[PDB]
């Protein structure tokens, strides 16, 4: 079954040549291995050489029948390097339904393809009982070898084009060793159709499935369960263990990321927290309470199985955010109200501070990137967020973004803004002046304030350092005022902090602030450089 | 026609392997119409898969028109090999284009597709056109004539351009003419109409000798725009911004410093108080000082320019371009007049910034954007509306500066 299809041409690396790697005795794998050679030089896909110095590759051979085994690796390391061959995959969730679709696969297809002229001498593989040394050297694309997919799918692509412009209302999607093929014609007309693409195929070297069309579905492919109307994930079993092992909440995340596409409301933030101590890869973590749960209501969404649906380009496409906590999100895209296209979480905090607007934005992001990938379009976005709570957050917002149309959706918990500092100090309401420090070697500190009313207090503070201190200094000048309070203080970093206006961070001391902040009702932080006499400062500074 | 001129790559160096950004399915057919086209006109020719280099494709529009554009993304390749094309075929650049009173730019790029491309060199500026959902691997061009975008396609073309230019030129000793990229910058000292027919001269004089050509800027306005101290009928809060403005500032212009002790003691923040002789004195002193700007401030043809933009808030946005901190080269303003989303607005300021920069020093600058790395990835392509594309990265800290400028 080699084929005539044009030869694409491959050359060494520049100043690199052919390897050299002399084999080594296998009595019955070396007789194997002869029945294979010229089983397969009958077949033209190898030749015969004579040694004129050429090179030289190993080659094994193993018991499932037996099978030949060529080692390459020392021949990649030479060749150039190709176009990369699919680095991703075809969503399901942006496949168009076909009324028919036959699964073909090509069996021999890389031995089916003929391989370089000038290429074919760095091929040479060799077959101590003196042997003979039996030299061989492939004719077509060797399995294994670093060119083999990229030329192969090229081929492939070609044999392809006479017959897509004969039969343009049918439509094939290449993948590896395997033709899918989906009409909307009658299942006569396709039975027809298949049967003389089998038959082109063929006249250009291609064997294919017998048997029919043999694949019936539901179809088991990369991990998916496609069904002639509805898709879902190949099933997935969460182990049960008493003792957790790096190796194995790796291989959980990524199960419950596999899932995360249909199942809605998964969460897996907790669980990756513990990764943080990726130090080892067999090294024992103890799981935590929150990781306990969340492992356990990912068991509760698994237990009943949900399907998702193909897409209809005639049909608009819908993207709904819900809001699930801890800095988690989930999404749903859609065309129809309860036939859902996939689904999909959002935790990533960029940070240790981040509020629940901004972390509202990167989803949708997350979502446009995604959206553009699988259908090619953009979503209408319908959001838990009030257009009120959002103009104000982007036209104060330090950094620029892009806010696509959405609709408002009442479905709590909505999105808010927990709280707004004035851009205006408060008339007659206390002025705490702020500060705190805490000697690095003495990882010991203080923070006081000391006020317009005369008002002045220092609290020890030990375990902390000279940041954590200028925020306890504002916790305090927070906890000990008025429903008012003009706040001033001298740290850069607490400054920018708040500034930000965080409605969740991952610091116990930073949350306590935005729980003050929440009850307080005009707060207005100020800023004067540190150790400039500005007056009040050097008192806040001559204390702490 | 013309002998393939010999392009070489800086030795040691392998060529651009970029993956190609997805594209929106509008995108991608309008991407299709463009390169089957261009392969009837044999500008391109499909490629194998014994090709592995690859740059991106993007697709814009034109000024304004319902015309859909092809724009690439040569700076890999160009980091690469121009690097070296601009050495041994560099074209130097004017230095008195900014004092002009007047300047306009035109596009030129449609010479280039006259020329052919060296033939060993032409597998370095393949192209895919991605497919929706990864439903197919692309369809790869690579290019068989100058391509735009490309910054030896100028330099190649150098020799023809001042053979057409040098009548033109020669007619008119008092007009500058810059070629960068795609783009001829003409500036001249007439009045406005007059400055426009010395160009409708140039634009007629350039489409007669074949070269067909499809933006009016005042250099003379532009200045290092200083620091403004506010004008107030003075509570303890304001005082407060003024010490703190005041402090960073004093941080690069020597000068200006005893204000503080008009609030000696611990006030309330809303406590309006006086102005004191010496303070008014300090505050007088200081506004002049900032008035007249710094020395030290010298353009190193060595180090990349680095620009920063804030935004301002209602449209305002300001930039400075620099490259080294606090030693500013030229600092500006920006804001349009409406349906002005905020990456449009970042959009323009960019282009509008990188264009002084090619007036003004002849590279463009690499900006410190204030956005989301993926947000702009995606809704770049939309108000673009220029030849080439600036370096960039994405800054995430700006701590009190915005109020500071
Ligand atoms: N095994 C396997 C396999 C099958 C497919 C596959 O089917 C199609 C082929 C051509 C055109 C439309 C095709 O789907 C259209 C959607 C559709 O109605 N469906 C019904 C069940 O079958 C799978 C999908 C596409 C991609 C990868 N595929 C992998
Ligand atoms: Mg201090």
């Amino acid at each position: 079954p080699i084929s005539p299809i044009e030869t694409v041409p491959v050359k060494l690396k520049p100043g690199m040549d052919g390897p050299k790697v002399k084999q080594w005795p296998t009595e019955e794998k070396i007789k194997a291995l002869v029945e294979i050679c010229t089983e397969m030089e009958k077949e033209g896909k190898i030749s015969k050489i004579g040694p004129e110095n050429p090179y030289n590759t190993p080659v094994f051979a193993i018991k499932k029948k037996w099978r030949k085994l060529v080692d390459f690796r020392e021949l990649n390391k030479r060749t150039q390097d190709f176009w990369e061959v699919q680095l991703g995959i075809p969503h399901p969730a942006g496949l168009k339904k076909k009324k028919s679709v036959t699964v073909l696969d090509v069996g021999d297809a890389y031995f089916s393809v003929p391989l370089d002229e000038d290429f074919r001498k760095y091929t040479a593989f060799t077959i101590n009982n003196e042997t003979p040394g039996i030299r061989y050297q492939y004719n077509v694309l060797p399995q294994g070898w670093k060119g083999s997919p990229a030329i192969f799918q090229s081929s492939m692509t070609k044999i392809l084009e006479p017959f897509a412009a004969q039969n343009p209302d049918i439509v094939i999607y290449q993948y590896m060793d395997d033709l899918y093929v989906g009409s909307d014609l009658e299942i006569g007309q396709h039975r027809t159709k298949i049967e003389e693409l089998r038959q082109h195929l063929l006249r250009w070297g291609l064997t294919t499935p017998d048997k029919k069309h043999q694949k019936e579905p539901p179809f088991l492919w990369m991990g998916y369960e496609l069904h002639p109307d509805k898709w879902t994930v190949q099933p997935i079993v969460l182990p049960e263990k008493d003792s957790w092992t790096v190796n194995d909440i790796q291989k959980l995340v990524g199960k419950l990321n596999w899932a995360s596409q249909i199942y809605p409301g998964i969460k897996v933030r907790q669980l990756s927290k513990l990764l943080r101590g990726t130090k080892a890869l067999t090294e024992v973590i103890p799981l935590t309470e929150e990781a306990e749960l969340e492992l356990a209501e990912n068991r509760e969404i698994l237990k009943e199985p949900v399907h998702g649906v193909y897409y209809d380009p005639s049909k608009d496409l819908i993207a709904e955010i819900q809001k699930q906590g801890q800095g988690q999100w989930t999404y749903q895209i859609y065309q129809e109200p309860f036939k859902n296209l996939k689904t999909g979480k959002y935790a990533r905090m960029r940070g240790a501070h981040t509020n629940d607007v901004k972390q509202l934005t990167e989803a949708v992001q997350k979502i446009t990137t995604e959206s553009i990938v699988i259908w090619g379009k953009t979503p209408k976005f319908k959001l838990p967020i009030q257009k009120e709570t959002w103009e104000t957050w982007w036209t104060e917002y330090w950094q620029a973004t892009w806010i696509p149309e959405w609709e408002f959706v009442n479905t709590p918990p909505l999105v808010k803004l927990w709280y707004q500092l004035e851009k205006e100090p408060i008339v007659g309401a206390e002025t705490f002046y702020v500060d705190g420090a805490a000697n690095r070697e003495t990882k010991l500190g203080k923070a006081g304030y000391v006020t317009n009313k005369g008002r002045q207090k220092v609290v020890p503070l030990t375990n902390t350092t000279n940041q954590k201190t200028e925020l306890q200094a504002i916790y305090l000048a927070l906890q000990d005022s008025g429903l008012e309070v003009n706040i001033v203080t001298d740290s850069q970093y607490a400054l920018g902090i708040i500034q930000a206006q965080p409605d969740k961070s991952e610091s116990e001391l930073v949350n306590q602030i935005i729980e003050q902040l929440i009850k307080k009702e005009k707060v207005y932080l100020a800023w004067v450089p540190a150790h400039k006499g500005i007056g009040g400062n050097e008192q806040v500074d001559k204390l702490v | 026609p013309i002998e393939t001129v010999p392009v070489k790559l800086k030795p040691g160096m392998d060529g651009p392997k970029v993956k190609q950004w997805p594209l929106t399915e509008e995108k991608i057919k309008a991407l299709v119409e463009i390169c089957t086209e261009m392969e009837k006109e044999g500008k391109i020719s499909k490629i194998g898969p014994e090709n592995p280099y690859n740059t991106p494709v993007f697709a814009i529009k034109k000024k304004d028109s319902t015309k859909w554009r092809k724009l690439v993304d040569f700076r890999e390749l160009n980091k690469r090999t121009q690097d070296f094309w601009e050495v041994q075929l560099g074209i130097p650049h004017p230095a008195g284009l900014k004092k002009k009173k007047s300047v306009t730019v035109l596009d030129v790029g449609d010479a280039y597709f006259s020329v052919p491309l060296d033939e060993d060199f032409r597998k370095y500026t393949a192209f895919t056109i991605p497919s929706i959902n990864n439903e197919t691997p692309g369809i790869r061009y690579q290019y068989n004539v100058l391509p735009q975008g490309w910054k030896g396609s100028p330099a190649i073309f150098q020799s023809s351009m001042t053979k057409i230019l040098e009548p033109f030129k020669k007619q008119n000793p008092d007009i500058v003419i810059y070629q960068y990229m795609d783009d001829l910058y003409v500036g001249s000292d007439l009045e406005i109409g007059q400055h426009r027919t010395k160009i409708e001269e140039l634009r007629q004089h350039l489409l007669r000798w074949g070269l067909t050509t499809p933006y009016e800027l005042h250099p003379d306005k532009w200045t290092v725009q200083p620091i403004v101290l506010p004008e107030k009928d003075w509570t303890v809060n304001d005082i407060q911004k003024l010490v703190g403005k005041l402090n960073w500032a004093s941080q690069i212009y020597p000068g200006i410093k005893q204000l503080s002790k008009l609030l000696r003691g611990t006030k309330a923040l809303t406590e309006v108080i006086p102005l004191t002789e010496e303070a008014e004195l300090e505050l007088a002193e200081n506004r002049e000082i900032l008035k007249e700007p710094v020395h030290g401030v010298y353009y190193d043809p060595s180090k990349d320019l680095i620009a920063e933009i804030q935004k301002q808030g209602q449209g305002q946005w300001t930039y400075q371009i620099y490259q080294e901190p606090f030693k500013n080269l030229k600092t500006g303003k920006y804001a349009r007049m409406a349906h002005t989303n905020d990456v449009k607005q970042l959009t323009e300021a960019v282009q509008k910034i990188t264009t002084e920069s090619i007036v003004i020093w002849g590279k463009t600058p690499k900006f410190k954007l204030p956005i989301q790395k993926e947000t702009w990835e995606t809704w770049w392509t939309e108000y673009w509306q220029a030849t080439w594309i600036p370096e960039w990265e994405f800054v995430n800290t700006p701590p009190l500066v915005k109020l500071w400028y």
